[PDB]
């Protein structure tokens, strides 16, 4: 009982949290710096954090930044666009092989 | 001299018995209730509100 | 194989270098950036 | 202290909160949504809704202040 | 000094001559595995031998924190006086800010990016370069791997475009002493599938200048000012380098006639083709830039984009003849393992038309067919049903001889 | 002549919003 108790009470605890905006990297740059393109509008030079690694970061990806202070705070799933909800079936209840006949 | 003035926007589809969604003019949508006493039977989806 | 694994890892070991911000000779700052660059952000304003 | 725990977990969606549509699931309680306002976000979910509904767009629910997914 | 040469070439080593299970062949990826190696070595004695570091000077840190943290990047309009220049952000939005030192007055100009402060809003910086990630994008620096030891025979074509592109460079003596200006422009037309493309691809491979490659109905947007800027911005590109060359692929998508109509997307096409076609031969100059385009048909194109003077060359590539399927017959089978009995003499004198394609799906499919039957020597009858079973879709004319 | 025609469009301007001066001024 007391380890389920703990449980909620943490999770009550992270949800009280601030979001993070999402940026597009264009280039990294020396000592700790990256240049990235906040989605509203802006062009930003901002800094990694320390579990990070340059050599993570190439042109073309997704980063998060901290909303507080525009940090880097992961590097997370690549782009695509909306439309790849028709594309790639997901599950096939579909006719076999052998009804064919002929 | 103490007015505040209000948002003007319109309701779209009703969705339970004490929540609607509505949008405004040029911001987002949004989901909110409805005011004591007001007459539910008038919010027809289309409305002004 | 490994010829073109060793290659990704030799090219990821190298990046780039900047040295792009523009900043003088450390004489042009002179002492000025305590005594008027420091004494000079809190005293204007943006005037749009 | 159960009990009060669930009273004040029950309180966190019961708010005119806002409307954004599902973009992306990155791993568990935790994914990428873009608001009507624009300004994509990054934000936990809750750890009570049904994982299997959500996959490509959907109307979500977003808090108010912390964007937090409901 | 321009930046210079920038050469895009990986290019290690080609030599595997042999072309067998040779020995020869062994050591020489030998030799290359192990000189790879030693550079990997050298490189990580080279970064975990570091002892020496200090790097603030015990004011770089200060200059780092006077800037703020979170630098943003805005457009310089104009400077009116001397620390008290007028910037603007991205909304349009201006503001009359000051400059501070540490920043070299020396290489600022109006319409260049500039780093900025938030809390005060003030000039800090100068960003070097910006170039957005649809440019970049377009270079290659990887070169494909052909050669002209592929290409079955076109001496005609080959030496015509030799002398275009790549002659000028190596040996950039007799053209003074003649007196006459190269020629900057080729074309490449004819029917589909002859060649076209391995000709960009060879003279891609072996070269010292850098390559940008762009597919036709790429330099479109929606936005109705970003097409042409897209463009200018790719010739800019293009000449601050070093003698480069521009490979512009399937043009037809995007010059046809420049007729006058209602919807205002086409008016936008139209206004895209003409920029380009100023780009190309305008006002002052053009540069040290050349430019390759490609196309199907060509009889569909403005005319004020195939005159002389913007395109010099033009080259068509014909159906081979006889002579020519012998050679395209031995290049595809060389590395095939094969019998005694067959003669590419029947094959290549049956028909009188197909082109260089179509003799490679011929080899494909008859070598596939010799599997079906579980071998691996091939057989004159394999390539009997090759040549007919498939690769050969119809047409008709001139029924019934009219004339005799 | 009947159309089955396209067009391009122009952004949307309206995005700017205040935020809270921060002078320190004494
Ligand atoms: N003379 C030749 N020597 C060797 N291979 C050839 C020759 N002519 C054609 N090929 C073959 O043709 C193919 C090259 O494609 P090609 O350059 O002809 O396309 P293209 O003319 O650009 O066609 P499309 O109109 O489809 O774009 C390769 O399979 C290549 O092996
Ligand atoms: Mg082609």
């Amino acid at each position: 009982l007391n380890a389920k108790v703990r449980l909620l009470r943490e999770e009550l605890q992270l949800l009280q949290e601030q979001g993070s905006y999402v940026g597009e990297v264009v280039r990294a740059m020396d000592k700790k710096k990256v240049l990235v393109k906040v989605h509203p509008e802006g062009k930003f030079v901002v800094d990694v954090d320390k579990n990070i690694d340059i050599n993570d970061v190439t042109p073309n990806c997704r980063v998060a930044l901290r909303n507080d202070s525009y940090t880097l705070h992961k590097i997370l799933p690549n782009k695509v666009d909306p439309l790849v909800s028709l594309m790639m079936v997901e599950k096939v209840p579909d006719s076999t092989y052998e009804m064919i006949g002929g | 001299l103490q007015s505040v003035g209000q948002i003007v926007g319109e309701v779209l589809k009703q969705l339970t018995e004490e929540k609607f969604i509505v949008k405004a003019t040029n911001g987002p949508r949004y989901v909110v209730g409805c005011r004591r006493q007001l007459d539910k039977s008038k919010l027809k989806p289309g409305t002004r509100v | 194989d490994d010829i073109q694994q060793l290659l990704k890892k030799i090219n990821e070991l190298t990046g780039i270098k900047e040295s792009d911000t523009g900043l003088a000779p450390p004489a042009l700052w002179d002492l000025a950036a305590d005594k008027q660059t420091l004494q000079s952000e809190q005293p204007l304003q943006v005037a749009r | 202290e159960f009990l009060h725990a669930q009273e004040e977990v029950k309180r966190i969606q019961s708010i005119p909160l806002v409307i954004g549509q599902f973009l992306e699931a990155v791993d568990q309680n935790t994914a990428i949504v873009g608001s009507t306002t624009g300004s994509n976000y990054y934000v936990r979910i809750l750890s009570t809704i049904d994982r299997e509904l959500l996959k490509p767009n959907a109307s979500v629910a977003l808090h108010k202040h912390s964007n937090a997914l409901v | 000094k321009k930046k210079t040469k920038g050469p895009d070439a990986a290019s290690k080593l080609p030599l595997v001559t042999p072309h067998t299970q040779c020995r020869l062949k062994l050591l020489k990826l030998e030799r290359i595995k192990d000189y790879l190696l030693m550079e990997e070595e050298f490189i990580r004695n080279q970064e975990q031998m570091k002892p020496l570091e200090e790097k603030q000077e015990e004011e770089r840190s200060k200059v780092d924190d006077l800037r703020g943290t979170p630098m943003s990047v805005g457009t310089l309009e104009e400077i009116i006086d001397d620390n008290h220049a007028i910037v603007s952000t991205s909304v349009g939005s201006e503001h009359y800010v000051s400059i501070l030192s540490f920043v070299d007055k020396d290489l600022l100009e109006p319409g260049c990016s500039v780093l900025l402060n938030h809390k005060v809003h003030a000039v800090i910086g100068v960003l070097m370069d910006d170039t957005d990630p649809l440019v970049t994008v377009m270079k290659v620096e990887k070169a494909p791997q052909e050669t002209y030891a592929d290409i079955g025979g076109l001496d005609n074509q080959i030496q015509e475009i030799k002398e275009s592109v790549e002659l000028p460079l190596t040996h950039p003596e007799y053209y003074e002493e003649m007196g006459i200006k190269p020629p900057k422009g080729v074309i490449l037309y004819g029917p589909p599938g002859t060649g076209k493309t391995l000709l960009a691809k060879a003279v891609a491979n072996q070269t010292s200048a850098t390559f940008l490659r762009v597919v036709g109905s790429e330099l479109i947007q929606k936005y109705l000012g970003d097409g042409p800027k897209l463009v200018r911005e790719l010739f800019r590109v293009a000449e601050e380098h070093a003698p480069s060359i521009v490979f512009i692929d399937e043009i037809d998508a995007i010059g046809t006639k420049r007729y006058d109509s209602n919807s205002g997307g086409e008016r936008e096409i139209q206004r895209t083709m003409l920029e380009l076609l100023n780009q190309l031969d305008g006002f002052d100059s053009r540069g040290d830039v050349k430019v390759i385009m490609a196309t199907n048909r060509i009889e569909t194109l403005d005319p004020a984009l195939i005159r002389p003077g913007r395109i010099d060359r033009k080259i068509e590539f014909p159906l081979p003849d006889e002579k020519t399927k012998k050679r395209i017959f031995q290049i595809h089978t060389s590395r095939m393992t094969l019998a005694d009995d067959v003669t590419l003499d029947d094959l290549i004198m049956a028909k009188d038309d197909l082109s260089g394609a179509d003799i490679k799906a011929i080899c494909t499919e008859a070598g596939l067919m010799a599997l079906r039957e579980r071998r691996m020597k091939v057989t004159n009858e394999d390539f009997k049903k090759s040549k007919e079973n498939v690769l050969y879709k119809k047409q008709e004319g001139t029924p019934e001889g009219l004339y005799l | 002549q009947p159309s089955g025609n396209t067009s391009s469009s122009a952004l949307m301007q309206g995005q700017r919003a205040p935020q809270k001066p921060s002078q320190n001024l004494v």
